[PDB]
């Protein structure tokens, strides 16, 4: 009746594999990585990042909010906290090996552009990637800290002797 | 429109009510340029909660795997506008996931434009195309003599829009696609990529051929990581930057407490010795003050033996001792480890102290006996 | 003495009007407004605790209004009566409002309502029937079993919660995800008493498959605010599970050290680094997430002040910690520095990583030789396949102290024909963004500079003025610090100090700027073990008296 599939179902082994040791809290990024030495040392050398990259974005129906309402996810979206945020540690770390194509794609979902209840940590590291391709200098205050606490920052370094240093370039 | 008499004709044109009281409709609902039989058929009065629809089986194994979806949706829906916009919605959904099972080129462009294209080309270079013919992969070749393949994946507008190029070299691969560029045109950027990342090539080939590389086996080509061996039961792990290689690495020791520390000590104080006009190994040797041995153990070179879910030995004094019953796998496990992922799938059951499951690695029965 | 009353009336009847609402607290959104509200209700006892402790009672009709719905009100609202001291400040206004002698029967009334509200508070056995009726047969009182009996369900609660996240995606019952939010409800008002950390580290842990969190932003905002002021004491695996999951958390964690080296803790970096190893911040900060964020706020920093020494010796010391809890526990599977420090060649970080303990005195001569190499190709020749620019090897290389304090000690011990390597090190680290043309008149005057106070060390023990000489801009912090190394390196000081000293500190940032020399460099020189014991004691003695003119 109430019994839910793991999203992660209908993926090829490796990946599910992949997804399944993320989701294994603060250690679910180092386990991703010898997840990955664990397939370069099998039969398939490579893994098929663009794949994933492109179930990552698949979208499919889930009824959340109210009773009644049909809203349309990525998996990104509807895969587990911790899995997702260990996910993008982990490419962050391969960041070099990956097509740009599907990041993209990945960062747009990331970024949550007009959506109530954001994942704040999501956010924060769609905004570090894009900053490491170099496509996210983005002429913006976007920043992956919140507008509270760089005030707050500011707000303290205020009582601060400011150094002789020129960093800004005015 | 706001009301359902002109943005229903908007919103769903083949659908002709065929009761004067509007009731019955029958028709066509359209989808990426595709019409599916439709007939919807409400009570006496407006309301969804009880009606019927059915379709043709075309579109019932369309919609197979959101059979539930449609069945709350039309319990849950206020009016039929809205449960078609949402059916419309939900059938692109379907079919964009399943672009496999339903497509088709236009061949007067196509077909034809692609054989003429890998005419252009040469059809000593081509290696692989798919029965679709979606997906193709080429072939290359560096002055030092390596084959090098270039994956492309094609829409039914292949020179419309870019195709997918998938390349395993490790630096992030651009290509200039116009709709005027061709075949040619990308695979003239392939090479120049590999005329430009010829040198990493040569390093790591050098170190392949020169030394017990450990941990990565059959390594890619993306790879920049190459876990060295050296002595006995200590390894050196090095990774290299392609844009400059011959340029120091961020190089670390693993093995015996007693036999690092020495190294360390060694590398962080002839560091200033590096130089990036010889070769990787060539400076490591006058750095490091030692050789290498090339493969003390050919054979029996290194069986990770660890819990292939931890990664580690010594988890709470336990050991790897829990193995899978596999020629192909043999992975050790921990029982903590081993119970906590087992506990998690849906294909395993328990009996009294027994868990039978799925091999993480491999997927076949193993038995897991508190 | 001048108000005494209005303001506390004012929040009085903000406070009552509140508590009827509230009214035992029997859903979520009653509970949820408690656990935010109770601290000021407790700032508001502590208050009026004040105002009837000074008094007496039965003469005074002051609040003696609804003080006793106040009281009552509070009392079965059972989300304050958990809160830190809440329950012991009722208890003393309870005590203030009783009366000894009653007179009017109304004072009777009163007392025996004060006895009856204290023993709904201490001893009324609102709980379960039956388990009340079998302890009461067997003999025992609830004084001698509410312990276990709280123990027992808080580990029933642990345990199922550990078996809800085991079960991940099987067909068995899931805990209802209503119970864990209301357990992390109910943790909040009583998360420093011990008998429930279990269920605290439990809940941090149990993070379970749903793509939202279940817990709201009160429990970790109240988790982390005793974590960081040490009232109680969980392991690191839920603390680093607390901030990768609550981001605002990390956030707040941060900034609670920047007051300490803002604020409290000025140029005390024992008691900084004493701060950041007991915090876990080094061990969480192997998890890149948390890195980045961690350096991002350290950016921030170094930008809104252009280039403060107290945030810098305060980098310096985190990295410090960060690395050697990295090295202890990255063993297997480690990732790689360009993951940490992306902006910029691992060569150049594989440098600065080596620490100078492991190199002999003399050899780190050329160590800094090299890396002035690898930072001027760096940021000159700034060609595509290297840093973002000079800013990001600039803020890379003042993560490692060590190499870049030790800078000016060598050009003394070199003063005669300094290297100009080391000379566009030094100019590089008190000035980036400068241009090759600035870089050159900075380097010459240096140069002069080095002429000089190589003459007047070589002379015999001379004044301060032909020192103040040279000190007389966009090169005076520079020439400010050389001149201090000076001092604490020739054995002609510990003579003149002072009278360098008292002319450089015209203001107090730049004695602030002095004392925060002093202390890094006493820092650095314990722990390289490197010591001449006449500057130390003399920096010590200096340090000692400036930091009371401040
Ligand atoms: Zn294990
Ligand atoms: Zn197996």
């Amino acid at each position: 009746e109430g019994v839910e599939p793991a999203p992660w179902a209908q993926l090829e082994a490796p990946a599910r594999l992949l997804l399944q040791a993320l989701q294994a809290g603060p250690e679910g990024a180092r386990r991703g990585l010898g997840v990955l030495r664990a397939l370069g040392s099998r039969g398939w050398e490579p893994f098929d990042w663009g794949r994933l990259l492109e179930a990552l974005c698949r979208e499919e129906p889930v009824v959340q909010g109210p009773d009644g309402r049909l809203e349309l996810k990525p998996l990104l979206l509807r895969l587990p906290r911790i899995c997702q945020r260990n996910l993008m540690s982990l490419l962050m770390a391969v960041r070099p090996s990956l097509p740009e194509s599907g990041l993209l794609s990945v960062l747009q979902i990331a970024q949550q552009d007009l959506a109530p209840d954001p994942d704040a940590w999501l956010r924060a590291l769609g905004e570090l990637l894009r900053r490491d391709l170099g496509v996210g200098t983005s002429m913006e205050g976007a920043s992956p800290l919140s507008e509270r606490c760089q005030r707050q920052l500011q707000s303290l370094c205020r009582g601060l002797g400011l150094g002789g240093r020129r960093l800004k370039s005015p | 429109m706001a009301v359902t008499e002109a943005s229903l004709l908007r919103q769903c044109p083949l659908l002709l009510p065929q009761n004067r009281s509007k009731t019955v409709y029958e028709g066509f609902i359209s989808a990426q340029g595709r019409d599916f039989h439709l007939r919807i058929v409400l009570p006496e009065d407006l309301q969804l909660k009880n009606a019927r629809l059915l379709c043709s089986w075309q579109l019932r194994t369309i919609l197979s795997g959101y059979h539930r979806i449609v069945q709350q949706r039309m319990q849950h829906s206020p009016d039929l506008m809205s449960f078609m916009m949402e059916l419309k919605m939900l059938l692109e959904v379907a079919l964009k996931n399943r672009q496999e099972l339903y497509a088709l080129p236009p061949p007067p462009q196509f077909y034809s434009s692609l054989i003429e294209e890998i005419g252009t080309l040469g059809w000593d270079k081509l290696v692989y195309a798919d029965t679709c013919f979606s997906t193709i992969k080429l072939k290359a070749e560096d002055a030092s003599g390596r084959e090098h393949l270039i994956t492309l994946k094609l829409k039914a507008k292949y020179p419309a829009e870019s195709p997918d190029y998938f390349v395993d070299f490790p630096v992030p691969f651009c290509a200039s696609w116009t709709p005027q560029s061709s075949l040619i045109s990308i695979y003239s950027q392939f090479l120049a990529a590999i005329e430009s990342l010829k040198a990493f090539w040569d390093v790591m080939d050098e170190i392949d051929e020169k030394t017990w590389v450990l941990e990565p086996e059959k390594p890619p080509r993306s790879a920049t990581a190459r876990r060295i061996a050296l002595g006995n039961n200590v390894s050196i792990n090095i990774e290299v930057d392609p844009r400059h290689p011959t340029m120091l690495p961020e190089c670390f020791f693993l093995g015996a407490d007693h036999v690092v520390k020495p190294l360390g000590i060694k590398l962080s104080r002839n560091i200033h010795l590096w130089d990036p006009e010889n070769s990787v190994l060539q400076n490591l040797k006058d750095v490091l003050e030692i050789d290498f041995p090339a493969r003390a153990i050919l054979e029996k070179s290194d069986f990770t033996m660890d819990c292939g879910i931890c990664y580690a030995y010594q988890l709470d004094g336990t050991i790897p001792d829990q193995v899978c019953d596999n020629s192909q796998c043999g992975q050790p496990f921990h029982q903590i480890c081993l119970y906590e992922w087992l506990r998690g799938l849906l294909t395993s059951r328990q009996s009294f102290n027994i868990i039978f499951g799925e091999c993480p690695y491999c997927s076949k029965p193993i038995t897991l006996k508190m | 003495m001048a108000q005494d009353s209005v303001d506390l009336s004012c929040d009085y009847q903000f406070w009552m009007q509140k508590l009827s609402v509230w009214d035992q607290a029997s859903t979520l959104e009653t509970q949820q407004d408690t656990c935010l509200h109770v601290a000021q209700f407790q700032e508001f006892l502590r208050k009026m605790y004040e105002a009837l402790k000074e008094m007496d009672s039965n003469t005074v009709i002051e609040r003696f209004p609804t003080i006793g719905q106040l009281l009552a009100k509070a009392c079965w609202n059972p989300f304050i009566l958990a809160y830190d001291e809440s329950q012991k400040i009722l208890i003393w206004c309870l005590c203030c409002l009783i009366n000894k002698e009653p007179q009017n029967s109304g004072q009777s009334k009163l007392n025996s309502w004060i006895q009856g509200v204290l023993s709904h508070i201490l001893s009324a056995l609102r709980f379960d029937k039956e388990v009340a009726l079998f302890t009461q047969g067997l003999g025992y009182a609830p004084i001698d079993y509410y312990p276990g009996l709280l123990k027992n369900m808080v580990l029933s609660l642990a345990s199922e919660l550990r078996e809800n996240h085991l079960n991940g995606f099987n067909t068995q019952r899931r805990m209802a995800p209503e119970r864990v939010a209301s357990l992390s409800r109910v943790c909040v008002p009583l998360i420093t008493l011990t008998d429930v950390d279990p269920l605290v580290e439990a809940l941090l842990i149990c993070h379970g498959r749903e793509p939202q969190e279940i817990l709201q932003p009160e429990f970790f905002e109240a988790v982390n605010e005793a974590i960081l002021l040490k009232k109680i004491s969980l392991p690191m695996s839920a603390v680093v599970c607390l901030w990768l999951r609550h981001l605002p958390s990390l956030e707040k964690a941060m900034l609670h050290l920047f007051e300490k080296l803002i604020s409290s803790e000025r140029n005390c970096l024992r008691r900084i680094e004493c701060f950041i190893k007991d915090s876990s911040l080094p061990q969480a900060a192997c998890h890149p997430a948390i890195f980045r964020v961690v350096d991002e706020m350290f950016r921030c920093a170094l930008l809104e002040t252009d280039g403060a020494l107290e945030i810098i010796a305060t980098i310096q010391v985190f990295t410090q910690c960060f690395v050697e809890a990295l090295e202890k526990a990255s063993k297997q599977l480690r990732f790689a520095l360009k993951t940490y420090f992306p902006y910029t060649s691992p060569s150049l970080a594989m440098v600065l990583l080596q620490d100078p303990q492991d190199i002999p005195r003399g050899h780190w001569l050329q160590t800094l030789k090299h890396i002035s190499e690898l930072l001027r190709e760096a940021v000159e020749d700034q060609t595509h396949g290297s840093c973002g620019g000079p800013f990001e090897s600039w803020f890379l290389f003042i993560h490692f102290g060590g190499w870049a304090e030790m800078v000016a000690e060598q050009l003394l011990m070199s003063a005669a024909e300094p290297p100009t390597a080391l000379l566009w090190l030094l100019a590089f680290y008190y000035g980036p963004r400068d241009g090759r043309q600035q870089r050159a008149q900075t380097m010459v005057q240096v140069k002069a500079v080095l002429g000089h106070l190589l003459a007047m060390s070589r002379s015999s023990s001379l004044s301060a003025q032909d020192l103040q000489t040279v000190a007389g801009a966009p090169a005076q912090q520079l020439i400010r610090h050389l001149l201090l190394n000076f001092l604490l390196w020739a054995p002609g000081g510990h003579t003149i100090a002072w009278d360098v000293i008292t002319l450089m500190a015209h203001t107090a940032e730049i004695t602030h700027e002095i004392i925060g020399f002093l202390d890094q460099t006493l820092y650095r020189w314990n722990r390289l073990g490197i010591e001449s014991p006449r500057s130390e004691k003399l920096a010590r003695e200096l340090l000692k008296e400036l930091r009371t003119q401040v």
